[PDB]
RNA sequence: GCCGAGGUGGUGGAAUUGGUAGACACGCUACCUUGAGGUGGUAGUUUACGGGUUCAAGUCCCGUCCUCGGUACCA
RNA sequence: UGGUGGCGAUAGCGAAGAGGUCACACCCGUUCCCAUACCGAACACGGAAGUUAAGCUCUUCAGCGCCGAUGGUAGUCGGGGGUUUCCCCCUGUGAGAGUAGGACGCCGCCAA
RNA sequence: GGGGCGGUCGCCUCCUAAAAGGUAACGGAGGCGCCCAAAGGUUCCCUCAGAAUGGUUGGAAAUCAUUCGCAGAGUGUAAAGGCACAAGGGAGCUUGACUGCGAGACCUACAAGUCGAGCAGGGACGAAAGUCGGGCUUAGUGAUCCGGUGGUUCCGCAUGGA
RNA sequence: AGUCUUGGAGGUAGAGCACUGAUUGGACUAGGGGCCCCUACCGGGUUACCGAAUUCAGUCAAACUCCGAAUGCCAAUGACU
């Protein structure tokens, strides 16, 4: 709730008159935050799927979908299926949520944490956060962490431009 | 970037897939569905002349509503296609929910449609 | 001298399969006739023509038979009344 | 391994199908109902 | 949102052991934090312990 | 020995040769070339003996440009045997050389020495050929 | 070049997809015994190769290399 | 303007513009119908705080794409001749490539 | 291209094959003697491979978003033909992988083989229109004789049975 | 039955590279070696020693077609013969 209202009262007029657009809606807002989980040791440990379809609903209770391979590769021993890695799409009030707890809460708790990387933009205006620990927000409770399988989050804004969402990214509060 | 095709265009393309199999015969002419935010539009059509017969719109000055884009707009829409259906008197038509759900709107016009005398 | 090499491997052939026109344009044609033998859809079936289960394309009416095109590049076989 | 399936019929007795199942991907006895000729109705037929 | 599936969500009064207290919705009703944002050191300017401890050895002449 | 490095079918038709070449019939990479005044299968032998006498005459080549390759292969049956069981194996890669067809060219050598080089490598092919400047 | 056969530890060599640097007999290494050797006693070292199939590969499959032999030019 | 159709992208892509009171939309939310392998993104159910930026229309223009001649040529039906793994001549036919150019919408229907 | 050896014997796809169809050789290449209870039916949905970037352990290449991609992917399986209105992908519900047929066609010496609108009976999905008599088309198979099994207002050596 | 007019199906000869294979040279070009320097194979410094993928320009194909004949073929339509 309260980051919808600090994007609206500061950041639109504030983003608005500093990028001078021709309307209101060329305003960049972030639209959607996929969670990637990338675990590819479904082929060779059955049941590790289960591990972020455990962990990922208590990282947002959106539950994750059990992705399956589109590919065949024989270097991986993997056919087509035999499902690989789980998606959390995010959209709505959580989203701001899920934003409130990464700038606040979590990232203070990077064991080793510095800027993360200004160099993280694809060309278009798009973002992604790489986790080398799942334990960030406090939630995780080391009690019920044994495989220590990190996270991808990618922020997507509407942005068109790169540097506009480098400006909204910063604003909003993740640091670099 | 992030980009999305419109309502329209994947409407038209839902819509497509539909036009492969129904067409507005002679005797039975297409009951064709347009479903804007602020209105919803009926037209029944007949393909081979390229024409539509008999046409009925909620942005209708004569016989308002008030929502406009309720559930009962669409209603009252139907049974004006069917009531402008049996002025030019067809009495036997075929339903076009042209690329969307048999659900809301598109059912409310189709079930008015069949209790005033469209068979479908 | 005769020197002693063999094995071809490569005899057989399968059976010739009359793909292709079997009716013209302009040709009178019962219901029920086949229209055009094929394999895929090379030619699409149009007015009056039904595609089979063989994809082969037969009239469904009497009536002449005409090759018209799909559009861009693309066939087609319609049957029309007299 | 493919097999020959003959499924006969419950109201009739009447064998009237076959089709083929597998031993392993199907190991049970098949059932589904089809047409009876005798029965003139759709009929739930059995694996004999 | 379907039914039976996805946990629950209250609104997280979000504590700190420096006493600042945030609000989010989240799983946990109420979620007790050892390290916030305003309380982590790197947040603050130049911190006090770590900055002052992190200075390497002065070259012990001193005796 | 010019040698593709693939070829899809190794035993292929002998094709015809009618008509003139498709392409090649000009000179444009070099500056000094020879065409064939007539159509016939060039192996790799000829092309391999053609441009050593290019290369050993030249003495420094500028650039030697060879325009055909070898991509045809012939096959044949091993010596005395009867005629059938299956096509013979193949022994060899050929350019069909179809007539007025640029085959080797010259640059950054004087008219005379090009001329010269261009006979030595011309008394390897079995065609006749004629020299031919860049117009 | 063609056909047929085998390519394991220093050696000869068994292993019907199921645990082998090796399971079996020798060598080999470290120790013991003996004056010092030998015998004897104790412990110890990826399947010609590369790419798959498989939950599992020496094995099943596709290719490359080597050696035995038969089948040829020639002396 | 909005919907709907036929016509071979001569309709396209791409580039630069303009328009909103109506109209189509972007938008604002999910309380119910419905939905999302995840999710009001979509699909549905509703609304009207603002938005001409986008779709949408409406102009130009030949950068890619498309259509595309005439001539000439390769080929070839038929006839003929030669040193005949090919070549030449005649009557008729006649590409492909390349081009001059055409083109960044024509034509219907219905509702405002 | 003597006979033996080798190789082959039936079916499907391409090239030979000469712009209908056909067409031979011990011509050039390949496959088949199946698989699938969903890999069938219908309804509703929807779009692929790669590349460039952002990304731990993740590697050249898993999964992710992100633009560009009317087609290389995918199509159970050789190969051809075909397909982005899907024939390619999902999910629900399902058994039409129905019975009696079948105007008329293709094919062909025959035996055979293939296509078939439509009708009736009963259903599946769908609001309906409709679609469904297996799969994307073409391979995945063999006559008769003799026996087995199941069912039948059939016959049954005088009659009733057998 | 022939021929003229007309409508079709089919993709060879030819041609072209738009697929699929083959392939000549130049331009760059991640990278692989080799001379080595020290040195945790770490960081590099070089070479006209090879280069995956990009581009321009050229070739070639029975099982390659963005294309496409002349003929032959199937017809109808009249016309004669």
């Amino acid at each position: 709730n309260r980051l919808k209202e600090k994007y609206n009262k500061e950041i639109a007029p504030a983003l608005m008159t500093k990028f001078n657009y021709d309307s209101v809606m060329q305003v960049p807002k972030i639209e959607k935050i996929v969670i990637n989980m990338g675990v590819g040791d479904a082929v060779q440990n059955a049941k590790a799927i289960d591990s972020a379809v455990e962990e990922l609903t208590f990282i947002a209770g959106q539950k994750p979908v059990v992705t399956r391979a589109k590919k065949s590769i024989a270097g991986f021993r993997l056919r087509e299926g035999m499902p690989i890695g789980a998606k959390v799409t995010l959209r709505g009030e959580r989203m701001y949520d899920f934003l409130d707890k990464l700038i606040s809460v979590s990232l203070p708790r990077v064991r080793d944490f510095r800027g993360v990387s200004k160099k993280s933009f694809d060309g278009r205006g798009n973002y992604t956060l790489g986790i080398k620990e799942q334990l960030i927000f406090p939630e995780i409770d080391y009690d019920k962490v044994t495989k220590v399988r990190g996270m991808d989050i990618v922020i997507v804004t509407t942005a068109n431009t790169d540097e506009e969402a480098r400006e909204l990214l910063t604003q909003v509060g993740m640091p670099f | 970037m992030i980009t999305k095709t419109s309502k329209n265009a994947a409407r038209l393309k839902r819509h497509a897939r539909v036009r492969a199999k129904l067409s507005g015969t002679a005797e039975r002419p297409r009951l064709n569905v347009f479903r804007s935010n602020k209105h919803i539009y009926a037209q029944i059509i007949d393909d081979v002349n390229g024409v539509t017969l008999a046409s009925a719109s909620t942005l209708d000055k004569d016989l308002n509503v008030e929502s406009t884009g309720d559930t009962s707009a669409a209603t009252k829409v139907g049974e004006l296609v069917a009531k402008r259906a049996a002025e030019k008197g067809i009495s036997d038509v075929v339903f076009d929910r042209g690329g969307y759900l048999y659900h809301g709107r598109v059912k409310a016009l189709a079930d008015a449609a069949r209790e005033a005398g469209l068979k479908f | 001298s005769k020197k002693g090499v063999g094995s071809t491997k490569n005899g057989r052939d399968s059976e010739a399969k009359r793909l292709g026109a079997k009716r013209a344009d302009g040709q009178f044609v019962t219901g029920g006739s086949i229209l055009y033998r094929q394999r895929g859809t090379k030619i699409y079936p149009g007015e009056n023509v039904g595609r089979g289960g063989d994809d082969t394309l037969f009239a469904k009416i009497d009536g002449t038979v005409k090759f018209e095109r799909f559009g861009r590049d693309r066939k087609k076989v319609s049957v029309y009344p007299v | 391994m493919r097999v020959n399936i003959t499924l006969a019929c419950t109201e009739c007795g009447e064998r009237n199908y076959i089709s083929k199942k597998n031993k392993r991907n199907n190991p049970d006895r098949v059932e589904f109902k089809k047409y009876c000729p005798r029965d003139k109705k759709s009929t739930l037929h059995r694996e004999t | 949102m379907k039914a039976g599936i996805h946990p629950n969500f209250k609104k997280a009064t979000v504590k700190c052991a420096c006493g600042n207290e945030f609000e989010t919705g989240s799983v946990k009703e109420e979620v007790r934090v050892e390290i916030c944002s305003e309380c982590h050191p790197f947040y603050t300017g130049r911190q006090k312990f770590a900055s002052a401890d992190g200075r390497v050895d002065r070259f012990n002449k001193k005796y | 020995m010019l040698l593709p490095k693939r070829v899809k079918y190794r035993r292929e038709h002998r094709g015809k040769m009618r008509g003139r070449a498709k392409g090649g019939t000009e000179v444009h990479f070099g500056e000094f070339g020879i065409q064939a005044l007539e159509a016939s299968w060039i192996t790799n032998r000829q092309i391999e003996a053609a441009r050593i006498a290019m290369t050993r005459y030249m003495k420094r080549g500028g650039k030697v440009w060879i325009k055909i390759f070898p991509s045809k292969p012939y096959t044949a049956k091993p010596l005395e045997v009867r005629m059938g069981s299956g096509k013979g194996a193949p022994e060899g890669w050929v350019a069909v050389v179809k007539p007025g067809k640029v085959l080797f060219e010259i640059s950054g050598v004087s008219e005379e020495v090009a001329r010269e080089a261009l006979r030595l490598a011309s008394h390897k092919l079995p065609i006749k050929t004629k020299f031919v400047k860049r117009e």
